[PDB]
């Protein structure tokens, strides 16, 4: 699906600096719009529309996947953790920005799925949700597939093969080390509750297995940095403390 | 060229979606006790249910026809006349019934349908009555689905002395019918 | 669609042979070929002997070249695999397949098997 | 009243039919919709959308993670196909379980050309020479490369670009190519082969794979809506 | 002045085409099983065979009517209500149907028309369902002819002591008829 | 809802009606014609086509290949006809298998004239003359030349023109002539007479043939759709 | 139908000359064209589209007749068999050409028939097609009827009497020589395989009996000359070799 050759190698850094955060990108370009749809509108704003870092995992020759879940990841995040919190409404966009460094010594290939209402592994229709509210709710560290979430079937009983129907991008080690994923709130109502309900899923799986020369670095680390855009949550509510 | 491939045109089929059991008996019979009661689900097929999967969301006026077929049961020569039937359609989450004598039964705000046997199946439209914006097919957070109401049926006609076994088909028709995000099929059974 | 059952496979001896067969069913082994691979246990699929139906040429893998035969009969449905001079690396859990033709490769071939086990070396 | 007459088709109830209805409830204050991101208007529209293919269902392979998985191994010079697909969407286990095959199990008939785009998942240091090759509805399977070589065909340079599109063209017959499960369809021939053989850089695994992507173009329809489900 | 002698006006006439056999029984009648199965032809009857047969191709928009009729088999004074049937024209190379009970008589695709007895016979339009751009009376190269799907019927209501037999009579009017080259006509019997 | 009332008629099924019924498979893609030549309007137009008349089935001749062949053999300078044809289209067993008398047997009435032409088979340096001859509805068979030579005729010579067109004017009572079985409607005369004998060059065989066609004229009509079928 | 009457003789020889090819006819006035269309488009052009002859059979006062398919026919003829063989499509228009010559001491008559769909004797309705691919192939040399084609039955279970529905000429010795048919491309489809499905059906019957004074040839020899017209075949496929 995405069939694209940008350069290969580098070219020119273009950091990204929003607000107190700033992020080097690879490049910048090479970004997809989900569904074709920017993040807009229906209070810190450019205090707390600031990308943060979440913690970076360890991609290894026997990893299964990894995966997110919004806005819960961003759940300890300063000011967008707080207004989250202190507000029973809440809607906003995401820049997911997946970034996968190796040489030109290494090879394989990472499918970053953006996937909405991503219910994880539970084949019992006649009942979702299933999983108690912490164990669905790992917050930053993330939750992990396995050979509870099974790789091919993106654990929720359904062919990872077409996974390729939500938007995505695949960070392949020959061409780029990054993925970027511009996510529009998704939901059934105009706005809901943050705390409750998750509105996308952050998936990444290996899609080609990582494979390294003679003796290199054992394995190599994949990180995922988010960014709130266009946030908004009613109203002032309780202040507690 | 490509029309009949629509998504209006993909669900404009008439699907059944259950069959319903009721019965006339003139004693205790009191499992049908001449009422059944019916939670409006797609998710008791297959067909139907599949169809719906292969999107996330939809949005959908809901078209209703009911098909009645009757017949005596113990090899009598007992007779009957013509019977009527009470189709009810319970606005979603309201009171169940349960006895087909009970209050609940004389629904001042809920609809209801007498259909005289022996004519043209019944049939009626309910608008798109989501709670949200849009129906969930698959949901995630913290089943129940959406809800659609519930279907209850009872023989009006009083309890004859030979007893009579009826059955009520309903299908489905989405209507007018708008979709959202897509998701990969249910390859396995569900 | 089509699901053929393969035939033949038991546990024989070093220098020995052993015939083997798939039985067609969706449609008539004639126009797919068919073909062998022994996966030998903890290593890749490994390809063996391949036949086309309706042309009949024969390809042999080097490892098993010459010892090995094939043979088909299209019109009994099934294809015969004649193994031969079998040793103790032969063991390996059979299977056959049906491709375009007559070309061992990994796959390029639809409908496989059960897996048939053939323990060669059975005799210490 | 007016004068009127019953004709055939009365009382009954026809499936398909597109009749008015008494409204359940009236006035009832129907909740608006939103722009929810991903409306879908047709059907056909899904097939577009590139999806990945599992050209290895062997045995063990088949109904896990290596399905998708191409392995260029390290074989002989033997123009023995590097993969071989017949492109009989649905009369062929592979394609029928892409988006593209399963919204074409939902119809009799299918025109117009698909593309197969193949990402080439290997250590950027290597390079060689590919052959992706097609060949016209009836012709045997091109065996040897020198036969693959006649066909429309596209040489694809892995050192220069690692992804790949070649086009089917809508080279068949009749006007609606049928979907259904036929004796030989025909039918076109996706295949890659080694034009060379597989240059290596100083020590890498020396083995990796290729994913495989169809779709359907804006070119391609469906008539006569069948179905199953069981 | 030549009207009532163009194509049209040539077979615009309802012909007999088959007559499908079914009944109720409240046993073991699997010949009939309630159901029966028929391969929409022309060839079955002659008179309408040997008026399409006069031309090579034709393309006609097929419009079907359904007479049913019902009777008591056993001399018995036993009773029944009464009864619906199903009428399925399955499209063009699809699931055929056995039993009257299997999944393929939920037809998610395939149209269905439930018939109650008593009323004016049944009525469809199937529009030129043909392959290629005519349909071929007569085929040369290398019968199944053309194809126009199958019909299938059965008796819906459930097995009534008193066994009850039916037969829908099927009738083919072509509409909008155009027809192409012109053989000499079939002289002997078929 | 609006005031109805039934009237004679309802629910009867009609065989011959023209009403409109529910559309079994609403919005199918229905496939395009294309013209392919030989498109049929009217079935009247196939009669104007002229087609071969067997004027000899005798018990050997009739059901064969020689049931065209009208064999000038070496008979007598008697005015006995040398061939009659009885113009009851239907009601005479010859006329009645051409495409003509076929679609003559799906009506109860025609109008309209007639067109008998033949075809000389006869060996070029051959020559001598006959004489085709027609004879109002009623009149006995004009068994000598010299009555035949009365009514509408053309004397045909052999060795200018092969062919010989005779039109059968429409000369009736009524206005459709009854295309039925009747005692003894009439109906021309079409026959040919030895206007003077053969004359035959060197040594050809002596014999040979004349085969003949009828066909309609645009003045030809039909009405009250009859049948049969067995 | 053909009630013609040209010359009776012969006037003038005008030659066609259609690329590499060379015919010299009687004269060329007097030709069919079948339902009034010539043929027409819907690649070696005027090198493909060129008249090939046939074999020449022989007519004696014994034949029952002789028949024809096409393409078929024409499948060995050099660049028209070779694009009919190395296509998966193909349609094509004819120019039929029978030439039977005598003198004025002969006599007969000969109807060439076109047949569209001429499928022959298997009263077997239940079941046309029937004659293996190779018998109701016979290429060049054709099939003959006998009194497996029935004569008076055209072979089809049709009266001969009524085959001049089809589009015909009738070769009467006295008057022409020669047939001259132009045929368009008759089929239920835009364009389809000519390997497969025959197009149409020459018949060549004796409608009247050959009779030759005293002692001259005891047998005339007819010929068929075909030519292709507008020939398009899809798609460049294999050129296997």
């Amino acid at each position: 699906s995405p069939n694209i050759e940008a350069c290969g190698y580098s070219d020119r850094v273009l950091q990204l600096t929003l607000g107190n955060s700033t992020i080097t990108t690879q490049e910048a370009a090479n970004s997809v719009v989900a569904y074709g749809r920017w993040p807009e509108y229906l209070e810190p704003d450019v205090a707390a529309c600031r990308f943060y870092t979440l913690d970076t995992v360890s991609w290894t020759k026997e990893s299964r996947g990894w995966w997110w879940k919004l806005p819960d990841a961003l759940r300890d995040m300063g000011l967008f953790g707080q207004n989250m919190y202190y507000h029973y409404l809440g809607r906003s966009g995401y820049t997911v920005h997946v970034q996968c460094n190796a040489s030109k010594f290494h090879q394989g290939a990472l499918g970053v799925f953006a996937v909405p209402e991503m219910c994880l592994a539970g084949d019992s229709n006649t009942t979702t949700m299933h999983t108690s509210y912490q164990n669905a709710n790992p917050g930053e560290k993330g939750g992990t597939f396995t050979g509870c979430p099974v790789d091919y079937l993106l654990g929720n009983g359904t062919l990872l093969g077409n996974a390729f129907v939500f938007p995505h991008q695949i960070i392949n080690l020959r061409t780029n080390n990054c993925a970027t994923l511009v996510l529009p709130y998704v939901n059934s109502l105009s706005i809901d509750s943050m705390v409750k309900h998750n509105n996308w899923g952050i998936a990444i799986l290996p899609l080609a297995p990582l494979n390294f020369a003679s003796e290199s670095s054992p394995e190599i680390p994949i990180t995922l940095t988010i960014a709130p855009m266009c946030c908004e949550f009613n109203g002032l509510r309780n202040i507690t403390l | 060229s490509r029309s009949e491939s629509s998504i209006e045109s993909f669900f404009a089929r008439g699907a059944c979606v259950t069959i319903m059991t009721v019965d006339n008996p003139a004693s205790t019979t009191n499992k049908d006790k001449l009422f059944a009661v019916w939670k409006i689900t797609y998710k008791d097929t297959v067909q139907l249910r599949r169809k719906l999967e292969f999107f996330t969301y939809s949005r959908f006026d809901m078209e209703l026809t009911f098909v009645v077929t009757a017949n005596f049961t113990e090899t009598n020569n007992g007779h009957a006349l013509n019977q009527v039937y009470q189709i009810m359609y319970v606005p979603p989450g309201a009171p169940v019934p349960e006895k087909w004598d009970d209050y609940t039964w004389q629904t001042s705000s809920n609809p209801s349908i007498f259909y005289t046997y022996g004519t043209a199946p019944a049939r009626i439209s309910v608008p798109y009555v989501g709670i949200s914006n849009a129906y969930s097919h698959f949901y995630d957070g913290f089943a129940s689905l959406n809800d659609f109401g519930i279907l209850a049926v009872r023989v009006v006609n009083d309890h004859n002395p030979t007893k009579v076994t009826s059955k009520i088909r309903v299908y489905l028709k989405p209507k007018h019918i708008r979709v959202w995000c897509p998701r990969p099929p249910r390859a396995v059974a569900y | 669609q089509v699901q053929l059952q393969e035939s033949g496979g038991g546990s024989v001896q070093p220098g020995g042979s052993l015939t083997l067969s798939c039985a067609a069913s969706g449609y008539a082994v004639s126009r797919y070929s068919m073909g062998w691979f022994r996966q030998a246990p903890g290593k890749e699929n490994e390809g063996v002997a391949a036949i086309d139906s309706s042309g009949v040429g024969t390809t042999y893998a080097d490892s098993v070249k010459g010892r090995f035969t094939i043979s088909r009969d299209n019109a009994k449905d099934t294809v015969y695999l004649r193994m031969n001079s079998l040793k103790p690396e032969d063991t390996a859990i059979y299977y056959c397949a049906s491709g375009f033709g007559l070309s061992l490769s990994r796959y390029t071939y639809a409908y496989w098997g059960q897996g048939t086990q053939v323990t060669v070396s059975s005799h210490h | 009243g007016l004068p009127v007459m019953n004709t055939p088709g009365s009382n009954q109830y026809l499936t398909a039919d597109n009749f008015q209805s008494p409204c359940a409830l009236p006035e009832f204050d129907v909740t608006p919709p939103i722009d929810i991101p991903g409306e879908v208007k047709n059907m056909m529209e899904l097939a577009e959308i590139d999806t990945m293919i599992p050209f290895d269902l062997s045995a063990t392979k088949k109904n896990t993670m290596e399905m998708y998985r191409v392995r260029l191994s390290d074989k002989p010079h033997t123009d023995d196909p590097i993969l071989c697909l017949s492109l009989s969407p649905a009369s062929d286990p592979r394609l029928s379980h892409t988006m593209l095959g399963e919204i074409l199990n939902y119809y009799t008939h299918w025109a117009g050309s698909l593309k197969f785009t193949f990402l080439f998942c290997g250590s950027m240091m290597a390079t060689g020479k590919l052959l992706v090759s097609y060949a016209p509805p009836g012709a045997d399977p091109p065996k040897k490369r020198k036969e693959a070589m006649l066909g429309t065909h596209v040489i694809w340079d892995i050192g220069l670009q690692s992804s790949c599109t070649m086009v089917v063209p809508w080279i068949s017959n009749t006007t609606y190519r049928q979907t259904i499960d036929d004796s030989f369809t025909e039918g076109g021939y996706i295949s890659v082969f080694y034009q060379t053989r597989i240059v290596v850089p100083l020590s890498t695994p020396r083995e990796m794979d290729i994913l495989g992507f169809v779709s359907a173009c804006n070119d391609f329809s469906v008539r006569l809506l069948r179905d199953t489900t069981h």
